[PDB]
């Protein structure tokens, strides 16, 4: 571990940008992720919230 | 807006509200602003037969 702060650097920029794109799976509470099967199922007064 | 509606239907001239007559015949926006007066009359509406 001669090189830490160079590997660190690297790890930490990688780390972050996986964060930011595997949280779009989350939920947040809606009843689904994905966008397109709250415009199906339900009508638009319901999808809005 | 002046029409006349059965009893049970009063409920569809809503906001976002699906059904026969609002998906077919009278049908108002998601962003509606105002309001609806409905008052039974079927006395001057039944006749015998």
């Amino acid at each position: 571990s001669a090189l830490g702060k160079l590997q660190d650097v690297v790890n930490h920029n990688a780390q972050a940008l996986n964060t930011l794109v595997k949280q779009l799976s989350s939920k947040f509470g809606a009843i689904s992720s994905v966008l397109n099967d709250i415009l199906s199922r339900l009508d638009p007064p319901e999808a809005e919230v | 807006d002046s029409f006349v509606i059965r009893g049970n239907e009063v409920s569809q001239i809503a906001p976002g509200q699906t059904g026969n007559i609002a998906d077919y015949n009278y049908k108002l926006p998601d962003d509606f602003t105002g309001c609806v007066i409905a008052w039974n009359s079927n006395k001057l509406d039944s006749k015998v037969g």
